[PDB]
């Protein structure tokens, strides 16, 4: 069972957005798919759902008139279209299968007039200055992007232990910056390879940076 | 219908028994479900129908209550239970969620390991120098990080970020990044971050010389 959601986006105020939720691993037509918004302060808010068998829908009253939920059984895909976007629509939008077992990973939507900007990625190279005992730290600095989020993996997902991807900071310029770091044995910096994979879906930017030791 | 959770947050030790409550403004019978959410992740269903355990959820989670008053209990708090817990009712429509209870872990003091990173050559060519100081796997969360450039105490050119509590060892990590123009960076020789923390009997300094 899997729900795969479309990527994060910045949208201007007044625009429309159509989010998608691709279901797999189960009988699509016999489960209600709900859309649930999670916004800072407002919390979790149900927006409505649809039963893809006959396509019957149901909408939270707060969202009536701006929201349209549809489903396409041929592609086992549910859709949510939100129009007349406003700043307070900034949130992560989840699809979830019916209570709600199985949620998608959410689609972050930022409502803003500012333009999308993909990150610059720089190595945080291990040196004697980033050793503690027999442990070395290394990482990637992911600077100057908009909107959130950037996601970071290491070695295409094969390296996860000891990874810390920090919450982004907001720079005075209004762009975001974060670091992703990991601790490894200092003894094997010469034989192991460490690559940070950075994805900024709002700009479709993908960067891989090999982090080499400095002497 | 209004869902009211309490407390808003709590701190407990590993092995402690945790009690979270959800109050519905009107009767919902047993149409009351509980979710766990960790920072940056989707909610995960724990308990539905007010007491039925979702397959794969450990038995230390149990729910009770009926009508308007519901309890989620964790009988022996484990480090991976650090999260925010949400109740949700489904008695008719609209479905609504409580405001969440954040469960945090108290543990023994752990001193940070401290690391510093000079700017990359690639970034310098771009005209900016970011210097990163990393505090790794410490507890409690409070930490003091001071930048010194040529022994002079800095203010105004650094930003900090702290992780959520780790799900394996209940520690935190923190980054402090000093950002200067290439020109300002090249005006100085020594760059140092000094760390003060409960688990350090003396401040730890990591430093390097621009060359």
């Amino acid at each position: 069972v899997q729900l795969v959601q479309s990527g994060a986006e910045v949208k201007k105020p007044g625009a429309s957005v159509k989010l998608s939720c691709k279901a797999s691993g189960y009988t699509f037509t016999v489960h209600a798919i709900s859309w649930v918004r999670q916004a800072p302060g407002q919390g979790l808010d149900w927006m409505g759902g649809i039963i893809p068998l006959v396509g019957m829908t149901n909408y939270a009253q707060r969202f009536q008139g701006r929201v349209t939920i549809t489903a396409d059984t041929s592609t086992t895909t549910a859709y949510m279209e939100l129009s007349s976007l406003r700043s307070e629509d900034t949130a992560v939008y989840y699809c979830a299968r019916g209570y709600l077992d199985i949620w998608g990973p959410g689609t972050p939507i930022t409502i803003s007039s500012a333009s999308t900007k993909g990150p610059s990625v720089f190595p945080l190279a291990p040196s004697s200055k980033s050793t503690s005992g027999g442990t070395a730290a290394l990482g990637c600095l992911v600077k100057d992007y908009f909107p959130e989020p950037v996601t970071v993996s290491w070695n295409s997902g094969a390296l996860t232990s000891g990874v810390h991807t920090f919450p982004a900071v907001l720079q005075s310029s209004g762009l975001y910056s974060l670091s992703s770091v990991v601790t490894v044995p200092s003894s094997s910096l010469g034989t192991q390879t460490y690559i940070c994979n950075v994805n900024h879906k709002p700009s479709n930017t993908k960067v891989d940076k090999k982090v080499e030791p400095k002497s | 219908i209004q869902m009211t959770q309490s407390p808003s947050s709590l701190s407990a030790s590993v092995g402690d028994r945790v009690t979270i409550t959800c109050r519905a403004s009107e009767n919902v019978n047993n149409c009351l479900h509980w979710y766990q959410q960790k920072p940056g992740k989707a909610p995960k269903l724990l308990i539905y129908a007010a007491f039925t355990l979702q397959n794969g959820v450990p038995s230390r989670f149990s729910g009770s209550g009926s009508g308007t008053d519901f309890t989620l209990t964790i009988t022996s708090l484990q480090p991976e239970d650090v999260a925010t817990y949400y109740c949700q009712h489904s008695y008719g429509s609209p479905l609504t969620f409580g405001g969440g209870t954040k469960v945090e872990i108290k543990r023994t003091v752990a001193a940070p390991s401290v690391f510093i990173f000079p700017p990359s050559d690639e970034q310098l060519k771009s005209g900016t120098a970011s210097v990163v100081c990393l505090l790794n796997n410490f507890y409690p969360r409070e930490a003091k990080v001071q930048w010194k450039v040529d022994n002079a105490l800095q203010s105004g050119n650094s930003q900090e970020s702290v992780t959520e509590q780790d799900s394996k060892d209940s520690t935190y990590s923190l980054s402090s990044t000093l950002t200067l123009s290439k020109a300002d960076y090249e005006k100085h020789k020594v760059y140092a971050c000094e760390v003060t923390h409960q688990g350090l009997s003396s401040p730890v300094t990591k430093s390097f010389n621009r060359g």
